[PDB]
């Protein structure tokens, strides 16, 4: 069959590229040239053109060639993986130690070395700080495990998965090295919040909601649970945080990696229409797409031989940037993904020209195109008008991967669905509506009285019986029993505030229903709870909040305890107020969110219900 | 030995440290293994392979007189004799040129049976529609050119027991490694052979005797030989390869898992007996021992054997059954079919076969009890016979001289019999000779049983634990098997409304590389299987595809496809408007799964979701059944949810390559799942509940007693001007029944009325109206005739009628197209509405005993009209002083329910009457109430007269036994004249009085025919004269009275009841037991 | 056992023909193989898997001084 010759024909190029260096024993390629480093992100890029070699072979089972084949490739991903997990889990202590006091000198080691697993950089003679590589290792490690793929083998690396998830979680106020590990524009030993660092955490998280590790054969003790305050919180961030690259760079071309195929991090599908179209106008060119503005990487000036650039790039690096054909990849994965076909072909038809031949006319990307020295003056006079040359790794496995797969899943040969079973394809959906439910409880007996008076129908705290109410405090300090193990000295996901998304979550322990009264009405904590209309007011803000985004499955419960402190001077009636908020909220209208007063029964048979395994005996 | 076997201690005593081996171990008897082979291979050479035509290798069960006839099992026996040899030989390398001669002689033997298997190729198209005796495959055939000797009119050729056997042998010579399958033809051939067999379950069988039953009137029955040999081999073919090592993936046969669970389901109920008219039969033996090795149980298979052996158990060997006259001395010579009463005479000199000495000492060296195998080689040394040469001889039979059968039936055993025709030298028995060959050789250790048996047919207890379709991974005793569920939404926006409460569902369009299939397209791809031009094939016939077929997962051209069950379509009838209705089928769709599923690997089932079964107040059982099934647990059976491509990665999928062998020019196309897009009109995107209440209330004012000569512009105009729509609902039907279906209304044709009209009334459920429309329609559910065939599989008869009127009975099962025409055409008479819940209750009936067969425990027959009004009589006293309000619109649900309230075991409270009203419709009786009928018979003679009908005492007596099914029928029939459900109780509780009594008291007996009218009479006069004596009550007729009465404690029924058979016991003679030592008394 | 089973003689003793099965059997004492397994799973589990480096899963010969 043609489908079969070409589909040997992929598998002899891929061999012949990627897979030559697979390094075995360990299983991590080296970052091509004469390195002998390996790059986690470099890696994990790389091992997709094989991950998708492999399911597309899958298909065309019930051949013993075949099934070989698809096997062998599945293996080989997961070895990788397997090796990845290790060097990982070399650094429990810097992890455990990050996870308090975020700080550059405390998190893992980016580059990490070949075979035998050791560290080949001190803490200090580079930058080990990079959020989007894990990131975006958790996000594929989850779309292979959703696919299928068996990775996690061991409840041990559940609880190492699960710590390096909560120090990841820390990404929307940190400060990184970025994907370039240089910071801003001028390195100068300093590192500043990224787009896509906190786009592919937030990706990540979201992508690991409730999945199981272990795949179907898996239990309730295999699960990871994360928060929905930090996914909101990132997405909010990047929603405020992408007018441009970052705070300092006005346009960067890694911006494509957040509003495209990889990890889908983005809503509004206006503003990545503008973000991909500024991305277009600041930096296409005849040879792939730069960078960013004012980048020094690799240029026939500034002392190549040194570091901490100084102050003085006022037009030297300016109009002569380097351009990276990966972007333009980037661009034909992303047309090829949601609905585009003319774009893909003209893309490709851009790429074709060039690519540069290898041995045995094999295709090869180069790893960028610079300006010659002599043409340097004609360049600043007239951009784009010179001819580059190609420099760098010339077979680089990023961009050569990422071609490969582009190529694949234009061919028709795979589908979109399948590098994504958990379907980030309709992330721009935009949501129709959300209801809010809210419930109205009463202390003691002289309140339910005088609701009762005033025409309000509540229960007491007490005839729930099956329902306990208690503050999140308590939660809080359940959760900061999550992923705890003595054996590696995990010490669980550290103590802190909680949000309004997750408290509306039901919660089941040991069997039994837990609700839990939203943070904000702890007068011991604060004393802004003791004002009315602060109270009703920053209820009102709350309530918009969470009719907002809810992102979450399932319906809301919001439940309001009537305190003694709200009433009135005598002690007799409740304050005018609450009074007025709860006849709005009878109205089923208040502030910009629709609410459906009811019982907390009647709400317990739809609404999102989380079970703690980790607190069974 | 050990210790024995060194003796070097040459100094004294001492540790020694050299080399011993075993070739210096002290031998048996100095006999090499060749001589005994050799002597073997002539007693085989000179009396089996001595006899065996060139021309088609077929052995001839007679050796002399020239007979042509040639029998199929004989040849198969001596083909598998053959075949053992051969094994034995296999253990010495220089063979001189002899295991290749046996191997060939049993290859010839397969081969000439399947030549003329395959002669007939037109009789097995016709026996794949319609399997009768007439249109079925000869069993003899000629032994010199292989052609038909016996007509239909002579031997009926009805044997399927003999093309289980030759599939089963084939299965285990092919596993064993032999060459006998050539061409793809054959493959075809086998293929519809299996199709042919997969459907024995039906059709009766003259069993192995050919005789047909014990009357020996040429009437057929089924037999539990028959079915268990064909499941056995339906078990040994499933995946099998027919091409042996050098095979590919086109050379695999295929059965269905349902038609298995059928063939099962039939053998376990009936595999303590034989069949209906035989309590205990020889032939048996073979269905649970070497050959079959099909019941799977244990346990009864030892009641079964135990059996056999205190019933048939003889000193020559072993009778084929009770009452039998083959070859006897009373036996007469000139007539084909026995009489009446005739057979009695068989008792006491029936002939004893010594082959199954032979069976029990295979049986025994398979299980691996040698006392059972020297107790019956010691048993088969005296009665065995020698030629010239000394070569043993198994007779056939052995019979009672003439002159001594008075002796023998006297004392049985103590006189002596003759051997047969075939017991000694000139005469021989092909297939005794066989076997003994084959049980000599395993008692010799000359052949391990698991060279005979490569399928591994026979398990030990301990092993019973990974078989395909046999066992599950638990094993026999546990049963906690998870179903995986995946759920499926009809578009985007059903999906987003279902994620929007807390549930996770996948759409069709995000599988794209899994496509979804309905039943249609698997059928006609299986339909597909069995073509062959150059004979003439059909393949695989038109057919449903099971709950067990649909939970595989097939790839097609190199596609995945995976089924959803045939709950989730519908097509004509109202059933499944009920949302209720399908939860509760889907709840018994998983129960039967989890309970009849022994394949490898958990079974997948597909939930489909529609926006039509969602709408209204029908939103919350579907959202709580959701809820359920997402929890972990529904219905009691564990569940798991997840990704259908994660459940579809690591799983075992079936393989159909039959479609690219085919030849045809275009590949048939097949119609996937495919997701329904969003409307352009109204958008609704899945909107709330909203109950609403957008209904009325009236009751129709028109009824076909009075609208009915009504001239035709009247009923016009007032159908026009109405709005009721059970009222527009008759008219329109009168209309049809009067004026024609082809008349223009005012609204078009009449059928499109009546369709528009159900289809409204069934939208808006108005049940009244949807059965009127369907009772006038003449609607028929395609889900009727599988109900009744599992009706009539667990045994118990149906019959189809109103209540108090002319009733149809189903004694096999039927085509559609009749009962159909049974159902539609003997109901005239009265409203077409008894049919419609005729039909729903033999649905809830049917599936019920499929799921509890328990709650019909004690009942032999089920009558749908006396459940009718049972269910009529429950409402009315439900009701109380308020009337019922009608019984055909509270919806099915409501009627499921009522039937089950009806059905419970016990239903104490109310007064006796409606507990003897309801016991009466139901038609209960007490476990061995037909024991207690045959013994009252046995002790009453001139017979019983009930309500006009008489049961004789000598026919019944001489034919029939104690525990016959058939006197259960009898009794049954003679009883089911009763019309009062009150009266048929009393009856019930007169017989069960009169049993006790008659036990108790031995002595007493009837001097003449007993009347129960008479006794019941005098009974009510009796209770009549006490209470007017007590309560100064003048006498009334009618017994409303009687019935109240509980039947113990102060004078209650009981009392009167036996003091009136008392009084008509001392009535007559009293016999004195002179083995009492009672005197005086 | 055989004959044990059946117990089915209601009325002196006679011939029974009914299936008997062998999930009525008697059966022996009250424990089933999930208690045993959850027993032994957790005798496994305080015993030799906590003794398992999750770097390499080498089990070390020595349980104490860190060896
Ligand atoms: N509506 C249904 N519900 C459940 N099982 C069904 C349904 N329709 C068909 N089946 C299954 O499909 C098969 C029915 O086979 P088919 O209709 O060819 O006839 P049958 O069962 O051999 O008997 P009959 O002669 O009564 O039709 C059985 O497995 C039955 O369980």
């Amino acid at each position: 069959s043609n489908s079969g010759v070409r589909l040997d024909g992929y598998a002899r190029l891929v061999q012949q590229t990627i897979l030559c260096h697979q390094n075995p024993v360990t299983g991590l390629l080296p970052a091509s040239y004469d390195q002998k480093d390996a790059w986690v992100r470099d890696n994990v890029y790389s091992i997709l053109a094989v991950w998708g070699l492999g399911l597309a072979y899958r298909k065309n089972a019930d051949r013993d060639e075949d099934k070989a084949k698809a096997y062998e490739l599945e293996q080989s991903v997961v070895k990788l993986m397997r090796g990845l997990l290790h060097c990982m889990i070399r650094q429990v202590d810097k992890v455990e130690s990050f996870k308090y006091s975020q700080s550059t000198k405390d998190s893992l080691h980016a580059k990490y070395n070949t075979k035998t697993c050791a560290t080949v950089v001190g803490d200090d003679q580079w930058g080990h700080l990079q959020l989007d590589a894990t990131s975006v290792y958790l996000l594929f490690l989850a779309q292979m495990t959703a696919s299928g793929l068996h990775i996690i083998h061991s409840l041990d690396e559940v609880n190492f998965i699960q710590n390096l998830v909560f120090y990841i979680e820390a990404a929307y106020k940190t400060a990184d090295f970025g994907i370039w590990e240089r910071g801003d524009k001028t390195n100068q030993g300093i590192s500043e919040l990224n787009a896509s660092s906190v786009g592919m955490a937030k990706a990540a998280l979201e992508a690991l909601d409730e999945l199981d590790l272990f795949g179907v054969k898996g239990g309730p003790q295999s699960v990871i649970h994360v928060l929905a305050d930090e996914v909101q919180h990132c997405q909010s961030i990047l929603n405020s945080l992408l007018p441009r690259a970052s705070t300092s760079k006005e346009v960067d071309a890694s911006l494509l990696s957040v509003v495209s195929f990889p990890a889908f991090a983005v809503e509004d599908s206006q503003l990545v229409e503008l973000t991909k179209q500024e991305i277009i106008t600041k930096l296409q060119g005849r040879y792939g797409c730069c960078r960013f503005l004012r980048d020094g990487y690799k240029t026939p000036k500034e002392d190549p031989n040194r570091l901490y650039y100084e102050p003085a790039e006022l037009k030297l690096f300016e109009n002569i940037e380097c351009e990276w054909p990966l972007f333009w990849t980037y661009f034909i994965l992303d047309g090829v993904f949601s609905g585009n076909a003319e774009q893909v072909q003209e893309y490709k038809e851009a790429l074709e020209a060039v690519l540069i031949k290898g041995k045995n006319g094999v295709p090869l990307l180069p790893e960028l195109y610079s300006v010659p020295p002599d043409r340097v003056d004609e360049e600043y006079q007239n951009p784009h008008t010179v001819d580059r040359v190609p420099m760098g790794k010339l077979p680089h496995m990023w961009g050569q991967s990422l071609y490969i797969l582009g190529s694949l899943m234009a061919e028709g040969f795979l589908a979109p669905g399948e590098i994504d079973p958990l379907n980030r394809r309709f992330s721009t959906v935009p949501k129709p509506d959300v209801v809010v439910q809210v419930s109205i409880l009463a202390e003691t007996e002289e309140i339910k009285t005088i609701l009762k008076d005033k025409g309000i129908y509540v229960e007491t705290i007490a005839e729930v019986y099956p329902i306990r109410v208690q503050p999140a405090r308590i939660l809080s300090h359940i959760y900061s029993s999550l992923g705890c193990n003595n054996r590696m000295k995990l010490s669980g996901r550290p103590y802190r505030h909680m949000g309004v998304l997750g408290t509306s979550k039901l919660y089941d322990i040991r069997k039994t229903i837990f609700t839990f009264t939203p943070q904000f009405i702890d007068q011991q904590q604060f004393y802004l709870a003791l004002d009315n209309k602060m109270i009703v007011e920053m209820l009102r803000t709350d309530l918009s909040y969470l009719c907002s985004r809810w992102r979450m499955t399932g319906q809301p419960t919001i439940t309001f305890p009537i305190s003694h402190s709200m009433l009135d001077e005598d002690g007799t009636s409740l304050n005018s107020s609450i009074l007025a908020a709860l006849r709005k909220m009878q109205d089923g209208y208040f502030g910009g969110a629709r609410v459906q007063t009811g019982k907390l029964s009647e709400f317990l048979t739809t609404s999102c219900c989380t079970h703690l395994s980790f607190m069974d005996p | 030995w050990k210790v024995l076997e060194r003796r070097a201690r040459t100094k004294r005593s001492g540790s020694v440290y050299e080399p011993l081996k075993s070739i210096n171990l002290p031998r048996p008897d100095n006999e090499t293994l060749w001589d005994k082979l050799d002597h073997y291979y002539r007693i085989v050479k000179s009396t089996l392979l001595l006899y065996q035509s060139p021309t088609t290798g077929l052995f001839p069960t007679k050796t002399c007189g020239g007979d042509q006839k040639a029998k199929i099992q004989d040849s198969l026996y001596c083909a598998a004799g053959a075949w053992a040899l051969a094994l034995a030989y296999r253990r010495i390398d220089d063979d001189k040129g002899r295991t290749h001669e046996l191997e060939h002689s049993a290859i010839k033997c397969m081969r000439g049976i399947l030549y003329c298997y395959m002669r007939q190729a037109d009789k097995v198209q016709q026996f794949k529609q319609d399997p009768r005796p007439t249109t079925c495959l000869h069993s003899v055939f000629n032994v010199h050119t292989g052609d038909e000797l016996l007509s239909y009119e002579e031997y009926g050729h009805l044997q399927i027991n003999a093309v289980s056997l030759y599939l089963l042998y084939l299965v285990e010579m092919i596993s064993s490694g032999l060459q006998i399958i050539y061409n793809t033809d054959e493959v075809s051939f086998i293929q519809n052979l299996v199709f042919c067999v997969e459907r024995v379950y039906r059709v009766p069988d003259f069993g192995v005797w050919e005789r047909g039953s014990k009357y020996n009137n040429g009437s057929t029955e089924l037999h539990s030989s028959s079915v268990g040999l064909a499941k056995a081999a339906l078990e040994a073919i499933n995946g099998f390869n027919l091409f042996g090592n050098q095979g590919c993936s086109w050379s695999v046969i295929f059965v269905d898992l349902d038609a298995h669970n059928r063939n099962r389901q039939t053998l376990c109920s009936l595999l303590p007996r034989e069949s209906r008219s035989h309590n205990t039969d020889a032939a048996l033996l073979p269905c649970i021992s070497y050959p079959a090795f099909a019941l799977d149980d244990e346990v009864l298979f030892s009641q079964t054997l135990d059996k056999v052996v205190r019933k048939l158990k003889g000193k020559y060997g072993f009778k084929r059954f009770l009452r039998d006259g083959y070859r006897t001395s009373l036996e007469d010579p000139n007539r084909c079919y026995y009489k009446p009463a005739e057979i009695k005479l068989f008792d006491g000199i029936e002939c004893e076969f010594p082959i199954f000495f032979l069976y029990m000492m295979i049986d025994g060296v398979f299980r691996g009890n040698p006392k059972q195998v020297q107790e019956y080689q010691d048993l088969l040394t005296p009665v065995l016979h020698h030629t010239t040469e000394g070569y043993p001889v198994v007779p056939k039979y052995y019979y009672v001289p003439a002159d001594f059968v008075e002796y023998e039936k006297n004392n049985p055993g103590s006189q002596k019999r003759f051997p047969s025709n075939c017991g000694r030298d000139g005469k021989l028995f092909l297939w005794g000779q066989a076997l003994y060959i084959i049980a000599k050789l395993l008692a010799d250790e000359l052949i391990s049983p698991k060279d005979i048996d490569p399928v591994q047919r026979y398990v030990p207890l301990k092993d019973q634990r990974n078989v395909s379709m046999r066992f599950s991974n638990q094993g026999p005793l546990e049963n906690d098997l998870v179903v995986h569920v995946a759920l499926i939404a009809e578009s985007q926006r059903l999906q987003v409304f279902l994620n929007t409460y807390g549930i996770q569902t996948q759409t069709p369009q995000q599988v794209e590389p899994i496509q979804i299939w309905p039943q249609q397209e698997l059928v006609k791809a299986y339909l597909q299987l069995g073509i062959n031009e150059k004979l003439g094939l059909s393949g695989r016939p038109d057919r449903p595809i099971g709950c067990l077929g649909t939970s595989k997962i097939y790839r097609i051209l190199g596609k995945t496809v995976v089924c959803y069950p045939i709950i989730f379509d519908l097509s004509d009838f109202y059933m499944s408007q009920d949302v209720f209705l399908l939860i509760d089928d889907i709840k018994n769709a998983l129960q039967f799964i989890k309970q009849y599923w022994k394949m490898h690997g958990r079974p997948l089932f597909l939930v489909l979701i529609r926006e039509d079964n969602i709408r209204g107040s029908r939103f919350n059982p579907i959202l709580d059944m959701l809820a359920a099934l997402k929890k972990g647990i529904i219905g009691g059976v564990k569940v798991h949810v997840d990704r259908l491509q994660t459940l579809i990665s690591g799983a075992v999928v079936e393989q159909l390559d039959f479609l690219r062998i085919s030849d045809t020019e275009e590949l048939p196309e097949f119609k996937s799942f495919e997701e329904l897009e969003p409307p352009k009109h109204s958008k609704v995107k899945r909107q709330s509940s909203t109950p609403s209440a957008p209904e009325l209330g009236q009751q129709p004012d028109v009824n076909i007693s009075e609208w009915k000569d009504k001239p035709t512009h009247e009923i016009l105009q007032k159908l026009n001007d109405c709005s009721c729509l059970a009222s527009q609902a008759i008219l329109l039907g009168i209309l049809l029944k009067r004026e024609g279906p082809n008349f223009i209304t005012k609204e078009g044709t009449v059928s499109d009325h009546i369709e528009r009209v159900y289809r409204r009334a069934g939208s808006q459920k108005l049940w009244l109206a949807v059965r009127y429309g369907a009772a006038f329609t003449q609607k028929f559910s395609s889900s009727i005739a599988p109900h009744i065939t599992t009706f009539l599989v667990h045994g118990k008869q149906v019959t189809l009628g109103a209540f108090g009127h002319e009733e149809e009975v189903i004694s096999n099962p039927l085509s559609p197209r009749v009962i159909q025409n049974i159902i539609y055409y003997k109901c005239n008479t009265h409203d077409e509405r008894e049919a419609v819940i005729q039909q729903e209750l033999v649905i809830h009936i049917g599936w019920i005993i499929s799921n509890n067969p328990e709650l019909f425990s004690g009942m032999l027959k089920i009558r749908i009209g006396w459940i009718i009004h049972a269910m009529e009589y429950e409402l009315q006293i439900r009701g109380g002083d308020k009337p019922a309000l009608d019984l055909y619109q509270l919806s099915p649900s409501e009627v499921k329910q009522l039937l089950l309230d009806i059905l419970q075991p016990q239903q104490n409270g109310r007064c006796w009457l409606n507990r003897r009203q309801i016991d009466g419709s139901l038609n209960r009786t007490p476990t061995g109430f037909y024991d207690r009928v045959w013994q009252i018979l046995e002790r009453t003679p001139n017979g019983i007269i009930v309500a006009g009908k008489h049961l004789p005492q000598q026919p019944t007596l001489s034919d029939m036994t104690m525990y016959e099914m058939n006197f259960s029928l009898l009794v049954e029939d003679t009883l089911g004249n009763i019309d009062q459900p009150q009266y048929r109780q009393i009856v019930v509780e007169l017989l069960m009085v009169v049993s006790i009594v008659l036990e108790r008291n031995p002595e007493l007996e009837f001097q003449d025919k007993v009347d129960l009218d008479r006794l019941v009479k005098e009974a009510f006069n009796e209770f009549q004269k006490d209470q007017s004596r007590l309560k100064e009550i003048e006498k009334q007729d009618d017994m409303t009275s009687f019935y109240n009465t509980p039947p113990l404690g102060k004078r209650g029924t009981c009392s009167y009841l036996t003091k009136a058979v008392m009084n008509l016991l001392l009535e007559g003679e009293v016999k004195p037991n002179n083995d009492d030592p009672c005197l005086i008394s």
